[PDB]
């Protein structure tokens, strides 16, 4: 059926809105897909037409070849909005349109369209009528069944066609003679209409009008009943929505479901759509379930939930009311399922797997708000307990699959993120993804092992480094400092507070009105760069600090005191023990906040791409001299720089010229100030654990002021720096740390101290004991800089033992900690059942512990390759992406050549519905289907095959010239390996990276991507036959998107209050868990071929199972836009995975306290520390930070809108799940 | 309710001046819905999933479904549509009884699955 | 329906207190295909910048509809009584044309889609270019080409390419040598094509090209004179507009517009401009200003601030060795 | 062309990143540099409704006096055609 | 300026080289603002600005339009009426 | 609907007049607007096209179409007005017949495109 210009037509269709199914077939009839058909009367192009149009409307304001040549991408284009102004002229009559068209109009065409007006087929010509008769299908028309009064069928019964033309006069007969197959639904046009205040991108003056009206800006996010005409009535009925909302709450659901959600038997599925609901009214005290009920808190601790952001125990409620809503509805799901399938086979009993959990998460949360006698717990007499994953005893129950009970009798079931027994099992059956990690020794370790054994150096290395918990030496004056391991805890602590922080400040940034209500403007990714860029270019420049909103104002206040905490504490490492400790800051007296100068790598590769090597770093040192001449503040601070550089009295700009060249030199022949997550992945030898690039990539210079490069276009250094604080600081934090920590405790450097160790090395190369001795040391350097590599598994494992703390003394904490873990864990394994059930792929191959083909397994392997080829070369920038996905339309494209007002991209993009309309879940398909075929493309190559994408027209879709697809071709036949097997490889892995041509093939395979697989408002079976494991994996991914959003539920809502935002949150839930538990289900089944053939049932039986890809969906399914990430918010302490007298001493410190945390009550929302908190705080990790780590982190994985979790349900409802089976 | 949940397009035009006729007379909103309701069954036929629960696969205007100029024809047309939405069941396995819509544009019957794979329209 | 439904505002009462605020001109009829949702971010709404837009535009419309329906009426009754004195004579309206088209674009504007003032441009040769806009005369209506699009423009439209080509063949003593003489793309033609060392040079620092045959690869990292021009215009266009719409609302306060009139509009500007400059010069005088007035001093001493920082630091731009045209630091 | 999206695709000025101001741009010699040279359409959109301002009445009413006006004095209405 | 005319007196012979420094010379009176655009400039810009918003933003050159042609409708009425 | 829509202007007023006598007379606003629609369809004709969905291609007051003194003349001044309209589109094919409007000013009917080409002027 393709035929090399499904993506042109696609674009042309989606800009100029008009059906494709119509400009395809208008192709079909016209050219049958030829760019030039010879034709005796003269017309000669793609779209067939000479005539008077080609230089009609199109054209004449730029050298149009025209009569004789026409681009094909601007025919296409041209055509397609010819159509779309036929096609609204005529109301929206799509035959008409075509009639006039074809016929034309003005001579012979008027009449004609006339006679179509009036009925009348019989005045229309032969050749339009049966060119409008060969449209039915396609077109929509009022007039389409007078034409056809005036076959290809599924039979209905019997034998095709004539059985049923012929003959049966009974009904069926009729009813196929009455059918006329419509193949033309598109979910935008039918199911997802987009409204006037969906898909409006506010201007300023709007957006300021909304931010002071609007009370709660989702509410305009809802359109009931008729569009309002104007924003001022938007802004009226939302207020009113609002007031109304917040008055009914009192008596609302959430009052209601107060009392007994699941003793009650309430059933969710039979709800409406819960729009206003915020659950703010749900304390959920189940009369009943309340034995004794003391009203008085055993402790200051327990008493109430101990999070620390504001707004706690409010969107705790929040997650909890859509979480009891979700899990009853997931029961009455599974029941009723349970009974449909009891019809068949009525000795058959299956398992509800979501009652238990729901029955004792109602007891649970009952006991917490009534403060007394959790009923959930399990008498735990007669259980030996044994096993522990972490320290942590446990009983596994029979009754209930998984599902382990802990030794209060707290009762975690299977999928509960933190319950021992799955987080042992995913550790013992992980596929390829387990790796080497942290598991190589912890402070403790190294600290019994070097501390104590016979060598004054090695000892004295240790005393600096590492503090001795019990040691028989216990030195009354062993070090009066910190101590490198102590400090890197502190700022471990420190940081993981001031990222909770962080975390609540951007979401409140995130959700304001111009990013929320009007149309999609960004992906949720892009919304958090934006933001962070903002913060960060007003640090740099306090001028643009008067146009952040208050939000963002605080995101940028706390980001701000941040760095300026680090700055000070580089400076003057000597605040903790270590007087002669000095300044690992690069270049002091250049006073002001320090943000990290950090260079996307794709970036330099675009810069590079034009003005190779010496254009892109003259063009960098001419930003910094424009920097140095305009501002005087940077000319003095370079001069004197320059001065005690050279020794001269005098600076001449020869100089300052050449320092510009220098330090231009490193940031465009070097990755070293680039991403580069790669090369510290590496640890061995310890090479770059000198040498911070964060504090080499400073200057003296201003990156802000730009140069227009010889070709014209402006060129900036900040257009280089990658922002976002989400890959930057973290990473930044790691290694300011780790050279914090190591000038802290020895006056030594990094450099001074690595050295130290490899002469260690060298003096005791003999022995044995010693070498282990000098290796721990340099596990601790290595641990301590942060190149390590924790894990994600650390996150559930860290959990599990700050909650077994928690249940030991802070009971309300624990309990809530707890239930937000069982909602976390039923969330997971509904969607794990549901889209098992749903997605064929899953069910048939993945799901399936039966192992696959050896063509799947080759499929697999091409997919998960080309999911570590995108990690490689995907830009990380969001906005590059952003930018490269939408200026390769035409629009921007012919705006830049000829227009002469400039406009810019993001206004001239034609962007699919898809985007602008259920954003998040086309951002997860577009990076599954961009890697799935980023594989299919290189396994292609490798074997040989030449791909459909080869051809003129996709390429032309994307900036792929006939030359770049060669170079593709030779760059992947150049860095991949073909295995003896269909494993794929890499050579260098990062000179791979480093190729120009990699950036060729990454955009190929995405505008690919976008245009064949997400682009197309269609899905249907063919479509999945041409990609490979991934591409059709995402592909009935799609089509269960359209499956819901055409579900009764999802259709009614949307009709009633459009809210395409509440669909794209749960569609993108959906989305994000069912890719991530796909790619373990790929991953499990490559890992099962990698073992012997034996043990390849025993290992797809116990790894692919329920829990354990729901723990691998709850493990991954990153958030695309995600405010720092899950591991950063909670994350112990890398080298820390794990009488009465020292007690006393205890005691003894803290009765001394004095410090103003002790003294003051804490702060509301920021706590913005300086270097005297950090330095005063403890090491060890508060109880409350956990708790809003805990909430912050689940906050992503749990929604905190109840609305969401019904859509979700909803749609699982509309799915089917799978039951489990037997026992 | 299926009639007023997915209340068909021209019926909504009609369905709401009797709703606020019922209003302004009685002032009671249990008599405006009740009157509305009453009209809505009266003027469709309401397509449900013959299953345990496939219920409200479409609420079409009965008037689309009429056959000749008698009113009461229209259950020759709903006889033959609802062989339709059997055969397009039986036809196609992939397909159960939860996935068919009914719903009616202008002037026609669309008979689909969830997905858009299938459309068949049936017209006056 | 301004003059779908025949309003005719001459039988109208002095009409004080409208000023055009919930005029958004849906013409219910010439509303064919309407989509809700906008083709691109651009387009969507009226793309000012100023604060107001989108309510000083509806009542400039609203005014316009009212004269124009009211001067069509006009036209009608006086080609009557014309008609009185001899019946065969026809006259032309010469409003309702416009107006018709005028309520169909403004209809269409507002409901987004199918402009049905829009001619059918089959069997139209076009050709007859002003400034490379080409249009096609319509015999029907005087003057009054129509644009490739089928966007006709009516004579007197002052952009139409018909009126602007003859007011320019045939204008009073007025037309002058102006800036005809030659463009900055003819200048690089002519002399970066040198083969000449000087001026070439020149050239490169003075003029850019825009296709070349050179292509020079480092030919200039600098901003070069002419794109230092342009972009100064563009800033100072931007700065204009802002200080027109400040003074605007500055000569819009009750001193200058309420009681007897103390001075004429020009002295009003003149008053105010006085104002903001001597308030630049003696800030002691800013607490004087009323808010307006200080919005107008801020925009003017930060386009002079702006402009003394480029003049004392030129190499801002691309040329290092650029030093202070300013004359006294 | 490809030359002209590899350079538009960088772009982080604060012009680019923030939102525009609503009544005064205020420029400083940092944003006169890293404007661009042509001119935007929201600039010639605004330039335009400032510049007839002055001949497009912004008040309908006095529109509607100088309507009346004409009427009480009269129309050429051309002649024939 | 004065490279300029020094220029012009060296290559005060070459009838192309006096072509060349007298556009020089246009160029420094153009960038100077010696030049003088007329008042003709403001319609012929806005026609240029008009047609490029016809092809890319639908909803402004509409607006353009309207505005332009609600301004000659007012300047034919004034025409008519004082003639 | 077409006589409360477009709306001949000559008869606003007094149709605004007539809804509120009829409001204040039965406190009854759908009496109302049923009395000030009837008046208007009473006291005006609507041209529709010649298309299946036939349109309101103008309104015009009944008495300016009459030709002679009887009032029933109006028939005969609408025939003639539908005879020109048919003349008007005949002539000019290029007008689709949505672009082509009809209207009545204080004393004339104007039947006229969305454009300039085509003006005519029918006096009673």
């Amino acid at each position: 059926v393709p035929s090399d210009y499904d993506g042109l037509f696609q674009k042309a269709a989606d800009a100029n809105g008009v059906s494709y199914d119509l400009l395809r077939k208008v192709a079909w009839t016209e050219s049958r897909f030829v760019p030039t058909a010879k034709s005796k009367t003269g017309p000669l192009g793609m779209m067939q037409f000479t005539k008077a149009t080609a230089k009609a409307l199109g054209l004449r304001v730029t050298d149009g070849p025209d009569d004789d040549r026409l681009n094909p991408e601007l025919a296409i284009n041209a055509a397609a909005k010819q159509l779309a102004g036929l096609v609204g002229k005529f109301d929206g009559d799509e035959l008409k349109a075509a009639l006039a068209y074809n016929q034309g109009e003005g001579r012979l065409g008027n009449p004609q369209l006339e006679a179509y007006s009036k009925g009348d087929f019989a005045s229309i010509s032969e050749e339009g009528r049966n060119y409008m008769r060969n449209l039915l299908d396609v077109a929509k028309s009022p007039m389409a069944g007078q034409l056809e009064t005036f076959n290809s069928r599924s039979t209905f019964f019997g034998f095709k066609n004539a059985a049923e033309a012929e003959l049966s006069n009974s009904v069926a007969g009729m009813a196929f003679r009455a059918g006329r197959l419509d193949n033309g639904f598109d979910v935008f046009k039918d199911t997802i209409t987009p409204t006037r205040w969906n898909s409006h991108i506010w201007t300023p003056e709007e957006l300021e009008k909304i931010r002071t009206e609007v009370k709660n800006p989702a509410y305009i996010n809802v359109v009931t009943g008729g569009s309002p005409e104007n924003l001022d009535d938007l802004i009226k009925l939302a207020n009113e929505n609002f007031e109304n909302d917040s008055r009914a709450a009192e008596a609302g659901l959430g009052a209601k479901l107060s009392a007994g959600i699941i003793g009650a038997g309430v059933d969710p599925l039979s709800y409406v759509p819960m729009v206003g609901v915020t659950g703010k009214g749900f304390k959920l005290i189940n009369k009943a379930l309340v034995v004794g009920a003391e009203s008085a808190a055993l402790n200051v601790a327990s008493e109430g939930l101990r999070t620390s952001v504001a707004g706690g125990d409010a969107d705790y409620a929040g997650a909890a009311l859509g979480g009891f809503v979700f899990g009853a509805g997931m029961s009455a799901i599974s029941d009723a399922v349970a009974a449909g399938l009891k019809r068949s086979k009525p000795e058959a009993e299956f398992d509800n797997e979501f009652i238990g959990p729901m029955m004792r998460l109602e007891a649970r949360e009952t006991a917490r708000n009534a403060n007394s006698a959790d009923l959930s717990r399990m008498n735990t007499e007669n259980m030996k307990f044994e096993g522990e994953h972490n320290g942590v005893p446990y009983e596994d129950l029979p009754t209930e699959r998984g599902a382990v009970v802990l030794h209060d009798g707290s009762v975690l079931s299977a999928s509960n993120p933190i319950n021992p027994k799955t987080l042992k099992e995913f550790s013992e059956v992980d596929p390829e993804k387990a790796a080497r990690g942290i598991k190589l020794a912890g402070f403790t370790e190294i600290g019994l092992k070097t501390l104590g054994s016979d060598d004054a150096d090695i000892r004295r290395v240790a005393i600096d480094l590492v503090r001795s918990p019990t040691g028989m030496q216990s030195g009354a004056s062993g070090k009066f400092g910190a101590t490198a391991s102590d400090i890197h805890e502190r700022l471990h602590g420190t940081d993981q507070r001031t990222y909770n922080d962080l975390y609540k400040a951007m979401s409140d940034a995130m959700k304001d009105p111009e990013f929320s209500t009007g149309g999609a403007k960004m992906s949720r990714e892009e919304t958090r760069y934006t933001i962070y860029r903002r913060a960060a270019l007003a640090i740099e420049r306090p001028e643009l600090q008067k146009a952040l909103t208050p939000s963002e104002r605080i995101v940028m206040d706390i980001i701000k005191r941040h760095f300026d905490t680090k700055r000070e504490l580089m400076e003057n490492p000597a605040i903790f023990g270590n007087t002669k400790a000095v300044s690992i800051f690069p270049e002091s007296r250049h006073k002001g906040t320090y943000v990290p100068h950090v260079y996307d790598r794709h970036a330099k590769a675009l810069m590079i791409q034009r003005y190779g090597a010496e254009g892109l770093q003259e063009g960098i040192a001419r930003s910094w001299m424009n920097s140095y001449v305009s501002r005087p503040e940077v000319k003095a601070r370079v001069d004197e720089m320059l001065k005690e550089l050279h020794g001269v009295k005098e600076v001449t700009p020869e100089m300052v010229e050449k320092y510009a060249m220098d330090k231009a030199y490193g940031i465009s022949h070097s990755d070293q100030f680039t991403n580069s997550s790669i090369i510290e992945e590496n640890i061995e030898g310890l090479v770059g654990i000198e040498n911070n690039s964060f504090l080499e990539a400073r200057n003296l210079f201003d990156s802000d002021l730009s140069i227009t490069m010889p070709d014209g276009q402006q060129f900036s250094v900040n257009d280089l720096r990658d922002f976002d604080m989400f890959r930057i600081m973290p990473a930044y934090d790691r290694r300011v740390n780790g050279d914090i920590a190591i000038m802290g405790s020895t006056g030594k450097t990094t450099k001074e101290l690595k050295d130290e160790i490899l002469a260690l090395k060298a003096k005791a190369e003999g022995d044995g004991k010693k070498t282990g001795e000098v290796h721990a040391l340099m596990d601790t350097v290595k641990i301590l800089t942060g190149r390590a590599r924790r894990n994600q598994d650390t996150v559930w494992e860290t959990s599990l033992r700050a909650i077994n703390d928690l249940g030991f003394f802070a009971k309300n904490a624990y309990m809530g900690a707890q239930n937000i873990t069982e909602i976390a864990g039923m969330i997971v394994t509904g969607n794990v059942r549901a889209l098992g059930h749903g997605i064929p792929i899953l069910r048939d191959t993945l799901y399936k512990s039966k192992p696959v083909s050896a063509k799947e397994l080759k499929e697999l392997h091409a997919s998960l390759f080309g999911k570590e080829v995108d990690q490689l070369i995907r830009p990380k920038r969001a906005d590059i992406v952003q930018r490269l996905r939408e200026a390769t339309d035409t629009g921007p494209a012919v705006a830049n050549i000829v227009g002469t007002l400039k406009y810019s991209t993001q206004e001239l993009a034609a962007r699919s519905p898809w985007t602008k309309l259920l954003n998040g879940t086309t951002n997860y398909l577009l990076d599954a289907a961009r890697q799935g075929m980023l594989g299919d493309v290189i396994s292609a190559t490798l074997t040989g095959k030449t791909t459909r994408w080869e051809k003129e027209g996709f390429l032309r879709g994307a900036s792929v010239t006939p030359e770049q697809m060669a170079g593709i071709k030779s760059l992947i036949k150049e860095h991949m390996v073909r295995g003896e097997d269909g494993k794929f490889t890499v050579k260098d892995k990062q000179a791979f990276s480093m190729d120009p041509r990699a950036m060729d093939l990454w955009r190929l395979a995405d505008k690919v991507a976008d245009e064949a697989m997400l682009r197309p408002h269609k899905v249907s079976l063919q479509d999945s036959h041409a990609f490979g494991a991934l591409g059709k994996m995402v592909m009935q991914f799609k089509s269960f998107t359209i499956k819901s959003l055409n579900s009764k539920f999802l259709r009614t809502f949307y009709d009633g209050y459009k809210n395409n935002r509440a669909i794209d949150a749960a569609l993108s839930i959906i989305t994000s868990m069912g890719l991530a538990g796909g790619f373990y289900a790929m991953a499990a089944h490559v890992k099962a071929y990698a073992l012997p053939k034996e043990k390849r049932k025993e290992y797809l039986e116990r790894a692919l199972d329920p829990t354990m890809i729901a723990h691998a969906a709850l493990s991954r399914s990153s958030q695309l836009g995600a405010p720092l990430a899950m591991v950063d918010l909670v994350g112990g302490v890398l080298g820390f995975e794990s009488t009465s007298r020292e007690v006393m001493g205890a005691m003894g410190s803290n009765l001394l306290e004095q410090m103003p945390s002790a003294g003051f009550v804490a702060n509301v929302g920021a706590t913005l520390m300086n270097a005297a908190g950090v330095v005063n705080s403890p090491n060890k990790a508060t109880e409350q930070d956990f708790m809003t780590g805990l909430m912050n982190s689940t906050k992503e994985l749990v929604p905190n809108d109840p609305l969401t979790q019904q859509l979700v349900l909803k749609i699982y409802e509309a799915n089917g799940v799978n039951l489990r089976e037997r026992r | 309710a299926p009639e007023i949940a997915r209340m068909p397009a021209s019926l909504r035009e009609s369905a709401r001046k009797i709703y606020d006729s019922v209003k302004y007379r009685s002032g009671n909103e249990s008599m405006a819905m009740e009157q509305m309701t009453k009209f809505l069954k009266e003027s469709t036929y309401t397509f449900t999933g013959d299953d345990v629960d496939g219920d409200t696969v479409g609420v079409i205007p009965k008037n689309m479904m009429q056959v000749n100029s008698d009113p009461k024809s229209w259950e020759q047309g709903r006889d033959i549509l609802e062989e339709a939405r059997k055969g397009i069941i039986a036809s196609n396995p992939w397909i159960t009884n939860k996935q068919l819509t009914m719903y009616s544009q202008g002037d026609s019957i669309y008979l689909m699955d969830t997905t858009g794979q299938v459309r068949v329209r049936y017209d006056k």
